[PDB]
Order: structure tokens, then sequence, then C-alpha cells
């Protein structure tokens, strides 16, 4: 699903869920364990904002 | 200045008449000797500048820029000789010749007494710089980067030519010593508004001012390492040096004409600093860092106070060494992984321990840790803009926070964390690379022990 | 030596440049010992105050 | 498509020369390149240059100014004169308009 | 070593030791040890160095600048006279910076020396600092980075014109 | 004077020698940590000599030894203030660092980069001493930022761990926000007083000191983790335990308080600044003590204990008792450093377990760590005549009998009760009851480095407050007349805190299962401040960077309005000029139109 | 008390009602996702484990990401009511805002100095 066609300039780049990498399964054998990414999988447009050092979107108990 | 112009010229017959395998050894050795003799320009007086002849003079502003310029040439030869190893001999010598000719123009540019002579040499530096980027840049987009670089400069510099010739007709001279005494105040009028813009825009484009900066991230991402070093270290400072001189003859109109450019710089530095937090290409990140640091210099020059002029000079020298270091550090990673993507190779402190120390030291100077001259320059500007208007401290303070965040973000992302599993060619740091890093940081940190020599005429 | 003769080019460029800078001074002596600040009388063996 | 050479493989200088300084493939040239950089860069420019800067003769007359200020403060206070006057220039030499 | 009139100091008043205890003063014995272990060897080395210096006595001088006409006596655009007037003004400006520094140094030393009584005992130094700063501000403040004798003279005349105007209407 | 000044400088130079020896001159890497530890212990001895001279006669002096730089009328010299505050702090810092460094020789024994670790601890200490002895603001700023950067390198010691890198950057972020206040004060003092030297600032003594002092208050907020810029301090537990011990006692965190103490000549005349610091300290001490009530990580409980104790120091500044605030800094350094050292002893014995829910039954298994932990807890809670009593109790009486914000006073007393509760929580869950740790028992506190280092701080935690209080010269008129209920309030609320804490602790043993309240969740999750602020603010800033600053502006509209549109116009214009049919007829027809227009329209024939 | 998701706090997977209502059409999609992931995993591992390889395994996904985040924007940019209003709102607006903040502050300060009501008693550094 691409980003909506306005003037923004996303092109055909996929729109992926706005979720932090911290939410990914930490026990799975990621090709990039620190990023929790697999080689060849599409990267979220804002991946650099969703690294584990930055913005977390994990469920909260409250 | 002939004692520096002639030996600089002699570097070209030396390179072309050297043995095939000794072009790097010979050009590096003798350009270091030239750099050594450049310390004689420190004969500066409290009242008068060092006026050599009718063509060339040196003062406390041009002297530090001259020494930085001549120091960078051997560093550029060190940085370039590896990625040029496959290049055939004649083209290697042509590359070195372009670097030498760039230095010759630069040392004449910074010491030219007459402003039209300064203009011609100021323009001449474009030619070799454009050749270095377009001929020896690596990617397809170097051709576009060459065009943007060329036409951004000329769009501003041609109006400067008309203004300069106009001033000489009206005043009778463009000699900078003459203008110091025959300067007359600039009265309000629409003619003088455009004379002011013609006198300033060319230097703004080179700094670069926010809004006219889009050519610079392009130029860096496409230039070879030596191109990036000279671009960041010296070529940006042609604008600052030009502004510091020409503002003499623009008073008191600068009082109100500077407002739009102070707003662009003050807001520009926060935007470009924020942009650095999201850059994915390491060279592009360093390029945007330069725009933010030079936005401080524009503000300092435009508010014209002794503290701001001293801070502007120190910042120009300090940024020259720091940004040149950062490009060299990023290039040394590129020569291994052949990608500028910051997130590609991580955890390099585990694999290259000593290179991570250079990364730490460069980052600390970039965020202006006291008592580095990076901090001295930034602090002096912050002090002077506070008097100009107390509210500027909020913008200055926010930029300091963002600057620390992106400087340490760059250090953390590339050096810390876990190493990338499949990147298995991270060979140990070469002696050449380690020496190149230390030849940046060591003079930079030594200057902290005697900062007065980089504080400029207002000291 | 044919091996190391290129190493004199830049050092000789500095000596020639230094010499020409001094020649430049001989053309700018219109005020030597004539400025209000420094003008004085010559010492018995002095021909000029500076060169 | 056309007749073009393949991309060469990047060569690790350490394979042929484990002692490489990273300057040149020729070990003799490599060592000389290291020596000029280290000698002219560090031994000369940085050490002697730092020493030269440390002993610059009163750069921009700061030390002379302090000595001169002491001389004036001494003489002015001895004679009951103001240490410093608001007027940089003598008013008797100035003709105001109107 | 320095002129006591330029950098004044009150006569130091030290109380004599007046012990009211049978315990020995550890500072007294450390002072003796320091004098014996540190000061005496240091003094011997210095006296050797001073003997070598006395064998090679030579002198240096404080440069004297003759006065030249100031910017008020220069014809418009006469660069030769303007240059000499301008350089003299720049030298005086540097001297006036150091005079303010001397007065600030006096003020800072008084504050530390007088301790908790500094607010009362440093009035004369504070008054002198206030006056020189006012005089310095009148001369040089607001001239900008591209300052000159011309701009300094223009500022003074603006101040003179204001002073005359007020005096007339009085 | 010659011995006083010579020995005070030799202390600082002594600490730099192990750093200089890293140039491989005369180095013995075999035992660099011992060499560094020995230098600290010898520096402590040399610093006691000038400290003794000050206590005898009040000898104080300033050493402006090196002229660095003159900027017109601003002369910057390397100047050292050897005064009351630097004379008493330096021996305390060196004594505590001596124990921490000796302890680290055991705690960090298996760390491959132990040599680098001890170098960073030494650099940490040097930048703090620069901070404490600085006589001008530029020199102070060098130490100010130095400790911050050393905090970054030591918090992120285990740099392969993302959480460590995040915590390290978080300390930088919050401290740089406080640093905005620091540069504001520097700018104000230069512009208005023409100085960065403490002497001239105090002599000129401005009455319009709101702006510079708010800047200093902001700087202290960041550095001492007061409310608003507080979360970074509990996050700094990412670092090795010796980092926390040094960070929380003799160095980083007390710097903010020390900055305000150094400027008491200005704050004591500014009631507006006093009210702000009083209320900032009160909310901090109350809020962080409340957070400690429900923490399970032992290092985090003690971290929140520091924030609460720092808030109390900030309250002492608020009620215009700078010398009492300084005394608490000195006493707090002993038992707080011990508490971290004792917790490190427990963590090591339980194979890096830091959850108190997995401790228990250690009262007899680790008798010496138990003794030190009990003594440290009693000193923290103000047990009479232990080191903490000689500062806190005087602070509570001074606050009780002062003209002060009534709410701030109540918040401070409640926080004193909460101190008893969370100290009880550590003792109850860590030492009493039955073991809850794994089955392979590896408990062992019998290393002389561990025992001796804790032993020295135990002795300090008993007598240091008594020794210091009986030697410092009076600088205030202590308030000693008050009603019985204002004199004993600190003791009573502390005792009630202990009793109430025992009711709560014992109720956890009943076979009853309880649902959580909102208050419990609010305390456990730290008031949601990190959850909301550390997600929202980074999201908003990082989103602005890419979406609007980078893409919208720098890759689009600044491109559009100039180079992109200009190129189009020329390309369109070129196609108009060159798209000709090559016909003789059409070209000569245009010649006719040109000649006609030249005359009829422009009169070129005239 | 139901879970309320937010942008910065996602709905827990165990509380997602779509997590349990799983159809054969949804299992078919999950199988196809695991086939793409497995196909890419194999392609990666064949290079990652190759003993003769030395260098970087170029990842097209990473290249596409860095390309999209820069060079691909302007070609797919359209001047319209959205980007123009966002372009104006955050491009010119802050400059005008700060211009008035600083201009107003400096006019007030300059008027006080000329009237002699700004205290500059010790102000000789600027
Ligand atoms: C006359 C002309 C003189 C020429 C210049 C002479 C000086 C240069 C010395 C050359 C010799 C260097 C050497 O051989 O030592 C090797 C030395 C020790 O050997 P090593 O353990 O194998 O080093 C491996 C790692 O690189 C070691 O990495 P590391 O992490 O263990 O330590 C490296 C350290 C970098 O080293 C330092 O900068 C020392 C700490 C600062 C003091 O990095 C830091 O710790 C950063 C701390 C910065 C914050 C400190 C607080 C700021 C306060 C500023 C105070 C200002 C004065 C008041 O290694 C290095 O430090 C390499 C860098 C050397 C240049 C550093 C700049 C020095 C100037
Ligand atoms: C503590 C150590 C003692 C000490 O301070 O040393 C004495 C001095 C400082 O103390 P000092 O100022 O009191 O001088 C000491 C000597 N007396 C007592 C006579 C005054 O150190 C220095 O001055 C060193 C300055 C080094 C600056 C030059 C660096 C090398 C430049 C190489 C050029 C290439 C780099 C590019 C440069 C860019 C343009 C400038
Ligand atoms: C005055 C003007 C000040 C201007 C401030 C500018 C601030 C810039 C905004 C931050 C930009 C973010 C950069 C990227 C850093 C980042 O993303 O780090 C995320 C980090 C997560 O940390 P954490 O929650 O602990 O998670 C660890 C376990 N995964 O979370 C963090 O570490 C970042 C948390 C800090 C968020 C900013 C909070 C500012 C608080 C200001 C309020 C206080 C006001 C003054 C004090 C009150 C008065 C006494
Ligand atoms: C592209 C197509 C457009 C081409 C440019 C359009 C022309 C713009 C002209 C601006 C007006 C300048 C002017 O005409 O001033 C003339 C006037 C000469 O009159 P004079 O008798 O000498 O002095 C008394 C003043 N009436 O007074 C003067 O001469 C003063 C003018 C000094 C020289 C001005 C130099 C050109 C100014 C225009 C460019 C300024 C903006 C630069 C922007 C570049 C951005 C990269
Ligand atoms: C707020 C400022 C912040 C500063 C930031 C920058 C930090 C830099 C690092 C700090 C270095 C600490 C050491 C400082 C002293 C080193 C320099 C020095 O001692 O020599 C300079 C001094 C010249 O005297 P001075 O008038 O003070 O200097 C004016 C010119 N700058 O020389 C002398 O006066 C005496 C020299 C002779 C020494 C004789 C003793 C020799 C002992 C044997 C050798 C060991
Ligand atoms: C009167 C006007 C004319 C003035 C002429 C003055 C200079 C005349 C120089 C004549 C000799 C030139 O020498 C000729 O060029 C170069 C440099 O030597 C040599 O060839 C060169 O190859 C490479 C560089 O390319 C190097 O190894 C080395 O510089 C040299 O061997 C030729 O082998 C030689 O034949
Ligand atoms: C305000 C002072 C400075 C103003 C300077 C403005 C003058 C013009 C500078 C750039 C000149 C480059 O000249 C020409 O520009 C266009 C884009 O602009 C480039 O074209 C590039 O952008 C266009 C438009 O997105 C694309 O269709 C094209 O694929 C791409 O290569 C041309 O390849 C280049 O030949
Ligand atoms: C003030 C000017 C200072 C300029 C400093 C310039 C430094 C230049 C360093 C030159 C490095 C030495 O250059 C090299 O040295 C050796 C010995 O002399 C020469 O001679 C060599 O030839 C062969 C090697 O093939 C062997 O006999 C032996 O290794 C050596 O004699 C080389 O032919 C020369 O290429
Ligand atoms: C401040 C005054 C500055 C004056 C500077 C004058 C600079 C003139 C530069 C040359 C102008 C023509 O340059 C030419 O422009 C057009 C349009 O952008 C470019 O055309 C390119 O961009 C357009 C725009 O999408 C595409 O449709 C086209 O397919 C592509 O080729 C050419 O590749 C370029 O060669």
């Amino acid at each position: 699903e691409p980003y909506p066609d306005d003037g923004t300039g996303y092109g055909d780049y996929p729109k992926l869920p706005d979720r932090s990498q911290q939410e990914r399964d930490p026990w799975y054998d990621w090709d990039h364990p620190d990023l929790r990414l697999n080689w060849g999988e599409p990267m979220h447009w804002d991946l650099d904002m969703y690294i584990r050092n930055r913005v977390d979107t994990s469920p909260t108990p409250v | 200045m002939l004692k520096y112009i002639i030996p600089t010229i002699m570097l070209m017959p030396l390179t072309w008449l050297s043995k095939n395998n000794m072009i790097w050894v010979n050009s590096t050795a003798h350009s270091l000797l030239i750099s050594f003799t450049s310390l004689l320009l420190m004969n500066q007086f409290g009242d008068n500048s060092l006026n050599f002849s009718l063509l060339f003079f040196s003062d406390s502003l041009s002297t530090p820029l001259l020494i930085l310029t001549m120091w960078l040439l051997p560093l550029m030869l060190m940085a370039s000789q590896h990625h040029l190893s496959k290049e055939n001999l004649t083209r290697k010598k042509l590359f070195i010749t372009m670097l030498i000719s760039l230095q010759l123009f630069l040392i004449m540019t910074f010491t030219a007494m007459e402003l039209i002579l300064f203009y011609i040499l100021f323009e001449a530096t474009l030619v070799p710089t454009l050749i270095i980027i377009t001929r020896w840049g690596n990617q397809t987009e170097r051709l576009n980067a060459g065009l943007y670089f060329l036409f951004y400069t000329l769009a501003g510099s041609l109006p400067l030519l008309v203004a300069l010739i106009y001033i000489q007709n009206t005043v009778g001279s463009l000699n900078f010593l003459m203008l110091q005494y025959w300067v007359q105040p600039v009265h309000n009028s629409w003619s003088n508004v455009f004379m002011w813009l013609a006198c300033m825009m060319a230097f703004m484009v080179k700094m670069p001012l926010y809004g006219l900066h889009l050519w610079l991230p392009k130029a860096h991402v496409e230039a070879p390492i030596a191109g990036s070093m000279v671009l960041a270290a010296v070529l940006l400072k042609l604008g600052g040096y030009g502004m510091l001189r020409i503002t003499l003859i623009l008073n008191p109109m600068t009082d109100f004409m500077a407002y739009p450019f102070i707003m662009l710089s003050l807001w520009g530095m926060i935007m470009t600093s924020s942009i650095c937090l999201r850059q994915t290409d390491l060279k592009s990140l360093i390029a945007y860092s330069s725009v933010s640091h030079m936005a401080l210099v524009i503000v300092a020059i435009l508010i014209q106070t002794p503290w701001s002029y001293m801070g502007a000079t120190a910042l120009m020298i300090a940024h020259g060494l720091t940004s040149s270091m950062l490009f060299c550090l990023a290039n040394s990673n590129y020569e291994r992984i052949h990608s500028r993507t910051m997130i590609l190779a991580r955890g390099l402190q585990t694999l290259l321990p000593l290179m991570a120390t250079w990364w730490l030291l460069a980052s600390l100077t970039n965020l202006a840790l006291p008592p580095t001259i990076n901090l001295i320059g930034e602090l002096f500007v912050v002090m002077s803009t506070f008097s100009w208007s107390n509210i500027t401290i909020i913008l200055m303070g926010v930029n300091m926070v963002i600057t620390a965040l992106y400087s340490l973000y760059m250090l953390i992302m590339t050096q810390r964390g876990k190493y990338t599993y499949h990147i298995n060619n991270i060979s140990p740091s070469f002696t050449r690379e380690n020496a190149l890093m230390s030849l940046h940081i060591l003079p930079l940190l030594l200057l902290t022990l005697n900062p007065k020599i980089i504080l400029g005429p207002l000291y | 030596v044919r091996d190391h003769w290129v190493h004199v080019l830049v050092p000789m460029g500095f000596v020639f440049g230094y010499y020409l800078d001094r020649k430049n001074d001989e053309k700018l002596t219109a005020f030597r010992n004539k400025s209000l600040l420094y003008k004085r009388e010559l010492k018995p063996n002095e021909e000029v105050t500076w060169k | 498509r056309w007749q073009e050479d393949p991309e060469p493989e990047d060569e690790n200088l350490y394979e042929k020369n484990p002692d490489s300084h990273g300057y040149d493939k020729d070990p003799a040239v490599d060592i000389w390149n290291m020596r000029v950089v280290f000698f002219f860069g560090f031994s000369i420019v940085l050490v002697l240059g730092s020493t030269f800067v440390a002993y610059l003769p009163d750069y921009r007359m700061q030390e002379w100014a302090r000595r001169e200020a002491e001389r004036l403060v001494k003489y002015r206070e001895a004679h009951g004169l103001p240490i410093m006057e608001s007027n940089c220039f003598d008013p008797s030499k100035i003709q105001l308009p109107e | 070593s320095w002129d006591k009139d330029v950098y004044p100091e009150p006569p130091r008043r030290t109380p004599a030791p007046s012990p009211q205890t049978s315990l020995p003063n550890p500072i007294t014995y450390l002072t003796k040890a320091f004098d014996l272990l540190v000061d005496r060897p240091v003094t011997l080395v210095r006296e050797f160095i001073e003997r070598q210096h006395a064998k090679n006595k030579y002198y240096y001088y404080h440069r004297e600048f003759r006065r030249v006409p100031d910017i008020t006596e220069c014809q418009e655009k006469d660069v030769l006279c303007m240059f000499e007037a301008e350089m003299q003004w720049r030298r005086d400006y540097k001297v006036d910076q150091e005079i303010v520094n001397i007065i600030q140094e006096r003020l800072k030393a008084c504050q530390q020396r007088e301790g908790e009584s500094h607010r009362q005992n440093c009035a004369k130094e504070l008054e002198q600092f206030t006056q020189v700063v006012k005089a310095y501000q009148d001369r040089y403040h607001d001239l900008g980075a591209h300052y000159s004798a011309r701009k300094c003279l223009a500022k003074q005349k603006q101040r003179m014109l204001a002073e005359r105007k007020a005096a007339k209407e009085a | 004077m010659n011995m006083f000044s010579s020995l005070s400088l030799v202390t600082l130079l002594l600490l730099t020698m192990p750093i200089m020896m890293m140039s491989f001159n005369t180095y013995k890497p075999s035992n660099y940590p011992l060499y560094v530890k020995t230098a600290i212990s010898y520096a402590f001895i040399t610093s006691m000599i000038p400290t003794m001279m000050f206590i005898h006669s009040g000898q104080e002096l300033i050493i402006s030894n090196w002229h660095w730089l003159t900027i017109q009328t601003l002369k910057l010299s390397l100047s050292f203030k050897m005064d009351y505050f630097s004379m008493m702090f330096i021996p305390v810092a060196l004594f505590v660092t001596w124990s921490i460094m000796e302890f680290s020789m055991w705690y960090m024994y298996s760390d491959p980069n132990i040599n680098k670790f001890f170098k960073y601890l030494l650099l940490f200490l040097i930048t703090m001493l620069i901070l404490v002895t600085a006589n001008n603001l530029f020199q102070l700023f060098i130490g100010w930022e130095g400790v911050g950067i050393m905090s970054f390198l030591l918090i992120g010691w285990w740099y392969g761990r993302a959480d460590a890198n995040t915590a390290a950057l978080q300390a930088i972020l919050y401290n740089r926000i406080g640093d905005i206040g620091f540069i504001l004060a520097m700018a104000w003092f230069l512009t208005n007083l023409n100085t960065w030297d403490l002497q001239q600032i105090f002599m000129l003594n401005p009455s319009d000191s709101n702006m510079p002092l708010i800047g200093l208050a902001l700087a202290a907020t960041g550095k001492s983790a007061q409310f608003g810029l507080h979360p970074w301090l509990p996050s700094a537990m990412e670092g090795p335990t010796p980092v926390s011990a040094l960070l929380h006692s003799s160095t980083m965190v007390v710097a903010g308080i020390f900055l305000l103490i150094r400027f008491y000549p200005l704050t004591e005349n500014n009631k507006y600044i006093q009210s702000i610091t009083l209320c900032l300290g009160a909310i901090t001490t109350l809020f962080t003590a409340m957070c400690a009530l429900t923490q399970n990580d032992i290092k985090k409980i003690i971290a929140f204990s520091t924030s609460s104790q720092l808030g109390l120091m900030m309250v002492t500044i608020g009620i215009n008792q700078p010398y009492l605030a300084f005394l608490h800094i000195c006493t707090h350094a002993f038992f707080k450093a011990m508490l971290f050292m004792c917790s490190g002893s427990i963590i090591h014995s339980l194979n890096d377990e830091q959850d108190i829910r997995k401790m228990g039954g250690l009262f007899k298994a680790m008798p010496f760590t138990t003794t030190a932990l009990i003594v440290g807890s009693l000193a923290l809670t103000g047990m009479p005549f232990l080191t903490g009593f000689y500062s806190k109790d005087l602070i509570i009486e001074a606050a009780n009998t002062s003209y002060t914000n009534a709410w701030a006073l109540l918040m401070t007393l409640i926080a004193t009760s909460f101190t008893a509760i969370y100290s009880t929580r550590i003792i109850f869950f860590a030492l009493l009851g039955q073991p809850r740790f794994p089955t392979l028992v590896n408990i062992n506190e019998n290393n002389p480095l561990l025992i001796n280092s804790i032993k020295r701080l135990l002795i300090g935690s008993l007598f240091a407050g008594y020794i210091i209080s009986n030697n410092i010269p009076p600088t205030t008129i202590p308030q000693m007349t008050m009603p019985y209920y204002l004199k004993t309030t600190a003791l009573i609320v502390t005792i009630l805190g202990f009793i109430l804490a025992l009711e709560i602790s014992n109720m956890t043993k009943n076979l009853k299962y309880h649902y959580p309240s909102n208050a419990f969740k609010f305390s456990t999750l730290l008031g949601y401040f990190p959850t909301i602020m550390h997600r929202l603010a980074p999201y908003m800033n990082l989103s602005m960077s890419q979406k609007s600053a980078s893409s919208l502006l720098d890759l689009i509209w600044l491109e559009a309005i100039l180079p992109k549109t200009i190129s189009l116009a020329q390309m369109k214009a070129s196609t108009l000029v060159t798209n000709q049919k090559g016909l003789i007829k059409l070209y000569f027809l245009s010649f006719l139109i040109t000649i006609l227009i030249s005359m009829i329209l422009f009169n070129f024939h005239e | 008390p139901k879970y309320e998701a937010s942008r910065l706090s996602s709905l827990p997977t165990t509380l997602d009602p779509a997590e349990y209502d799983i159809s054969s059409e949804t299992r078919k999609a999950q199988a196809e996702r695991l086939a793409i992931r497995s196909r890419l995993k194999r392609e990666y591992q064949l290079q990652y484990y190759d003993p003769s390889r030395r260098g970087v395994i170029e990842d097209p996904a990473l290249v596409r990401w860095t390309y999209a985040r820069s060079a691909n924007i302007y070609p797919n940019f359209r001047p319209n009511t959205k980007t123009s209003l966002l372009g104006a709102l955050f491009g010119i607006g802050p400059l005008v805002f700060w211009y008035y903040v600083f201009k107003t502050d400096r006019d007030r300060k300059e008027k006080l100095i000329q009237e002699g009501k700004l205290d500059r008693t010790f102000n000789i550094s600027y």
C-alpha cells in the first residue's frame, strides 16, 4: 500500500505499520539483531526514527 | 607573499618531474615544508596590518586562514592517494595539479589588497574545484552537483562584479587600505538596497546561507574526499572572509538590511541541526552540520561587534579542521564498505578501536566541548548575540542541544551497538589513516593553549 | 644528483620568492625615515634606517 | 550488452605486505611515504611550529599595552589626574556645528 | 618585581600565635618540614640559576611612541595623515583596555583580601572602577567592529552637542 | 601561604599524573588500577594539609597562576579558589573516590578494559575538581561540561547494549537543556557586569539578578536532576555500579547544588529566586521519594533516593541556608556511596541479579554487607548522631522555623517519612525472610578490596558528620529556640515512616491477592513522565526533522522556487527560438515585420 | 476498562480481536508471508555462509530506502493546496514570526537607550 498520492513525494514506497523496532520479537533470529530487521525486507520510511534508541510505540500497561 | 606563491607554483614542476612512484612522497613532503614557512605570517602588530606590497597584505584575519589553507594541501594528498591508486600516472599528476592550483588561488585570494583582484581569484577557485568534483567524483550525480555548484556561485558573484566596479567608479579605489579611510556612509535608497544585496549575496551563497544552501549537500555527496576537505575547510570561508571585509563599506545600511538574513540564519541553524537527526547518508549529515555552524558565522558577521567578529574568526578556523576531520573519518569507512549509508556498518568500535577514539574526539569538537576553540568561537558569538537581543539565547541554546544530539547520534550509530554480521572486510586502520586523523585533531587541540592567534583583528 | 635534484625546486622557489619580496621593499621607500612617528636622525655609520 | 571490463575486486594492501603503512604497494616507497609525513608533519611543523608560536614576540602588542597602561596609571595618579577621560579628543580642537 | 603604587596593597597585619592548648600544632611541624624539604632545595636551585643569569646581563626596552597629530587635525581624505592618526588611536585604545583591566584587577583583589568586610572596605576601589568604566564606555562603546578614530570622533561630537544643548536650556 | 598554595595545587597535579603516564612513558599496565588508586589516596593526604590550615585560622586564597587570554577588557586566567567550599569538599571527594576505586578493583576485576575504566574514573574526578575550584565562569564551565561528557562515556560503558547508549545520550540531552541556563548566566554577567570572575560579580552585587539566577537555577535543575529534567538520573543505572557510586556521591549530581551554593551572595538577596528553588526542590524530593516506594531494581531505588536527597539540598538553598546545603553534600557523599557499594556487593554475589524480589535471606549470609547496609540506611534516615543527622536534622529545623512556603514545608516532611519507607523496603526484601535466589549458592563477600573499601566508608558514615560539624567555622546564626514539636518533627515522621513501612512489608506475606490501584501504578511507572515525554517529544522533534525541514523545505520548495523552475523557463524559451522551419519565405517575412515595427512602434528612424 | 490505543502505544497483540478470528484465507496469507521471508533468508544465507566471500552483501531494500528518502522525492512532488500551504506555513511563517519578536525587542531596547532609561552602567563588552 503506497502513501497517499499528494505532493509529498513518497512515490510508490510502501506504507508500513507505524511501529517501533522495539515491538518486534526479540527471540527470533534476525539478520540484524540490533535493528531487528531481516535482509531484503522493506524498511519503514521512518526506520531511523523507530530504532530501539529512539521512539517507542510499545503497548503500555496504562 | 611571493615567498609563498612561488614555492606553491614550484610544486607543479616537482610533481611532473618526479619519479613515477614518488609523486605522493615528493608533493606531500614539500607542501608540508611550505606549511611550515607559513608560520612567519604571525608577525602581526597591534595597530597596523602586515602590508607587503601594492598587491598583497596580511592581517590577523587572513593569516589564520592562510595557515589553514597551506596545512590542508598535504592532508588532502594523504587522503587522496589511496582511492587514486588505480588511476594512470598522467591523470594522477593532473589531480595533484588541480589541488596545487587551488592552493595558489586561495593564498592569493586571502591576501589580495584590491577587492577586484580578490574577486578574480575568488572566482578562479571555482574552476579547479568543479574539475575535481566532476572529473574525479564517483557517481552519476557529480555532473549535476557540478552545475548546481557552478551556477549558484555565478548567479550571486556576477552582481558582485557590477557592484565592485561601481564602487571603484564612485570612490576611485578598491584597495582595502584606502577604503578604510575613504569609506562614506551608505544612505537609505532603493539603489543602495540593491548595492547592498549585490555586495553580500555572493558571499551568502558560499557560506552558505539557509535557503541558498541546497548546492552544498549535493557537492559533498558527490565530491572525492579531497574535494570535500577543501570545500568544507576553506572554500566555505571565502564567503565569511569576503563578508568580513566588504561590510566595512556598507554601514549604516547593514543595521536593517541584515534582519532577513539574521532570521534565516537563526531559524536556519535549528532547521539544519534538526535535519541532521534524520540524515541517512553520513557525508550528507556532515554537510548539513556545516550549514548550521556557518549560520552562526553569518549572524556574527552581520551584527558587527568586536566579540562577534572574534567568535566568527575562531569558528571559521575551528570548523575548518573539525569538518575536514569528519569527512576524512567518514571516507575511511567508505574505503572499506563503499557506501555512505550511516546505518550500514555499526559497532565499529569493536573492530577499529583507535579509529573510534578519533571519532569520539571529532564528535566532541563538533558539539563544542569546552575549552576547544570550537566552543570558544561558538561562545563568543552567543555572548554577542545576547546583547543584540536577549531572546536569541533561546534559539542559540536549543541549537546547542540539537547539535549534541546529532553529533553523538552519529558516533553511537556507527561506532556502538552490534557490528553488522555480513560486513567481514573491516581491515585494521592503516598508518596513513591514523596519521591523517591526528594531523587534524592535534593542531586543533593545541590551538586551545594559545587561542589569540585565531581570534582575528579585533583581538 | 639525478635522483634528488627535484628536491631543490621548492626550496629554491622560497629563496627566490624571499628575494623578490625584499626587492619589492626597495620600491616602497618613499617614506623611509620620514614618518612623523619614526623619523629621526641617522647614526654616524647608518646610511638608511631600514632596507 | 556492450564490451566492457568487469568491476575489479578491491585489493587488501595487507595481503601482499602485512607491514603496510597504507601509503603505497611498493614496500620501500610505502616506508618513505610514512617517514616524510611523520617527520615533516609531526617533528617539524607541529613541534617546532608549536614552539615558534609559543615564543612569538609580543603578538599584537598585548604585553606592551599592559606595560604602557601601568606607566600611565602611575603617572596620572601621582599627579592627581583622572585615570581616564570621557573625551578621546581634546575639545579645543573641535568646532561643533551651529 | 612590580610597582606597588600601580598595584597597591595595604600593610599586612598578622596576629601572633597564642595557643590555649597543650596539644602541638601539626601545622607548625609541617611548616618546618616543608621549609626544610621543599623550600630550601628549591632555593638552592634558583640561586644556581640566578648566578648563571648574572654572568650574561642584557637589557630590553619599553617602546616609546612619539605623539603625532590626531584625527581632528587631519584634512578629509588625506590618507597619510589619517593613517598616522588612526594607528595612534588604535594604540591608545589598546592601552585604555589595559587600564580598565588594572582597575578591575585592583577591585577583584580587594574583594578577596577584605573577606566578609569587603562591601564596606572596598568602596574606593569600587568607585574608581565605576568612573573608569564610565569614561571607557563614553570613548569606545557602540563603535562596532569596524571602529576607527573617525567614528570615535563622531560619537564624541554627538555627545558634545547633547551636552551643549542641555546646558543652554538651563 | 607558600605551603598552602603549593600543596593545594599539588593535589590537582597529582591526579593528572596517571593520565599523563598513558603516553606509555613509564607505565606498568600490570596494575594500572592500583597505580590510579594509590594516586587518589596520596592526593587525599596532601589535600588534608591546606584543609587543616583553613580549619585552624580560616586561611583562604585565590591562585591566578596563568594568564590564558584577554578579550579587550575581559582577562581570563586559570584561577583556583581555595576557599571554604573547596577546602572541605576536596578531601571528602578524594576519600570517597578512594573507596570507590578500591572497590572497583574487585568489582571490575574481570572487565577486559579495566585500565580504561580507571582512566575514565580518574578523568571524571579531575573534571569535578576543576568544577569545584574554579574561580571564573569559563573555568567552571570546563568542569561543568567535562563531568557531563564523562558521565556519557561511563553510563554507556557497555556500548553493545542499546539501553546503555540510550541512557548515556539521555543524560547528555537533559544536561544540555540545563546548560542553556548556564550560558544565559554567562551572557548576562558579561553584558551587565563585564566579568566572569566571582570576585567582580560579588563586589558589584547586582540587585536586578532575576535573569542570571534563573539561568543558574535552570543549570542546577539539569545537573542535579530536579523535577522537569529529572528522569535521566534513574536511567543512569545502566552504568557499572562503581559509576553510580561515584556519579551519585562525589561528582556529577551535586554539581548543580554546588553551583547555587557558590552564588549564595546573590541568591541571599533574591527572595523570588529563593521561592522558585524552594518549590522546585520540594516537588522533587516528594515526587522521587514517592517513585522509590514501588521500585524493584535495587540500583533504581537508591537512584531515586539520590534524587530525593538532591531535592532536599535544593530546598535548603530555597530557605537561604547555603552552608547547610553544602554540609549535606559532604555527609551524603559517605553513606550514599556506601549504599551503592553494598548493593554492588549483593548484585555480584547473586550473579548480576538486581531485583529485590529475588534477594532475601542475606542477613546472615553476607554479615558485613548487612552491617554496612544497615548503617548506611540509618545514616540516610537521620538516625541521631550518625553522619546524616548532622545535616538533615538541622535542615528540617531550619525549614520548620523559617518564613517559607507552607506547602513546600509539608512536601519536605512527607518526603522525609517516605525516606524511611523505601529504606525499610530495601532492608526487608534484600536481607530478611527466606532466600528467593537460585539454588547454586555463590555468595562470597570475603575479598579484602571489598571489605576494606566499604569499611572506610562505614567509619565515615558514623563519624564524618560529627568531625566536620565540630571543625567548620560558623557562618550563620543557627536557630536553636523552637517549640518541642518543631524540634523533633524530623525524628517523629521518620519513626512513623519506619512503623508504617513495616505494616506494608508484613502484609505482603498474607495469603491474599490484591489488585493494583492507580496510585501504585503511578508510583511504579514514575508518574508516566518518561513514558509520555520520552515518546512524545522525540516523536514530535524527529517527525519535524524529516517531514518538514528536510523533505518539505530542503528537497522540494527551496528546489522549486528557484533552480527547478528557472531551468524549465530556459528550456521552454530555447524550444521557441530554435523550432524554425528553415524556410526562406518565413524568415524574410519576419524581417518585414521587424522593419515596420522598428518605425511605427519605436520610431528608430527618427 | 478497554484498551485505548494511541499513536505511541499500540494495541497489544493478545487484545486484538482479529488475532483470534483466523480464517483459511488468513492462514493462506500468513503462509505466503513466510514464503517471501524464507526465500529472502535463503538468498541471504547463501552469500553470508560462502567461505570465499569478503565484503558487503548489498541489500536492495537498504538501497531502496536511502534512495526513497532523498532522490525520489522531488520527481513525485506536486504543487497543490496541501504542499503549498504546508510549504508556506512552516517555510515563511517562522521567519516572519521571529522577525517581529526580535524587531520589537530591539526597537524597545533602542528607544530606552536613547532616552537613557536602560541600565548600561558596566556594559563595555559587546
Ligand atoms: C630554449 C627553449 C627550450 C628550453 C628547454 C629547457 C628544458 C629542456 C629539457 C630537455 C630534457 C627533458 O627530459 C626529457 O623529459 C623527461 C624529464 O627529463 C624524461 O622522462 C621522464 O619520465 C618520467 C616522468 O614522465 C620520470 O621518470 C622522469 O621525470 C623522466 O624519466 C625524458 O626521458 C627526457 O628525455
Ligand atoms: C538564487 C541564486 C542561485 C540560483 C541558481 C539557479 C540556476 C540553475 C542551477 C541548476 C542548473 C542545472 O541545470 C539543469 O537543472 C535541472 C534541474 O534543475 C537538471 O535536471 C535534474 O532535475 C530535473 C527536474 O527535476 C529532472 O527532470 C532531471 O532528471 C534532473 O537531472 C538538469 O540535469 C540540469 O542540466
Ligand atoms: C629541504 C628539502 C627536503 C626535501 C625532503 C624530500 C624527502 C624525499 C625522500 C626520498 C626518498 C628516497 O628515495 C630513494 O632513496 C634511495 C636511496 O637514496 C634511492 O636509491 C635506491 O636505489 C635502489 C633501490 O631501487 C637501491 O640501490 C637502494 O634501495 C637505494 O640506493 C632511490 O633511487 C630513491 O628513489
Ligand atoms: C539567478 C539567475 C540565474 C540564471 C542561471 C541560468 C541557468 C540556465 C541553466 C540551463 C537551463 C536549461 O537546462 C535544461 O533545463 C531542463 C528543464 O529543467 C532540463 O530538463 C530536465 O528537467 C525537466 C523537468 O522535469 C524534464 O522534463 C526533462 O525531461 C529533463 O531533461 C534539462 O536537462 C536541462 O539541460
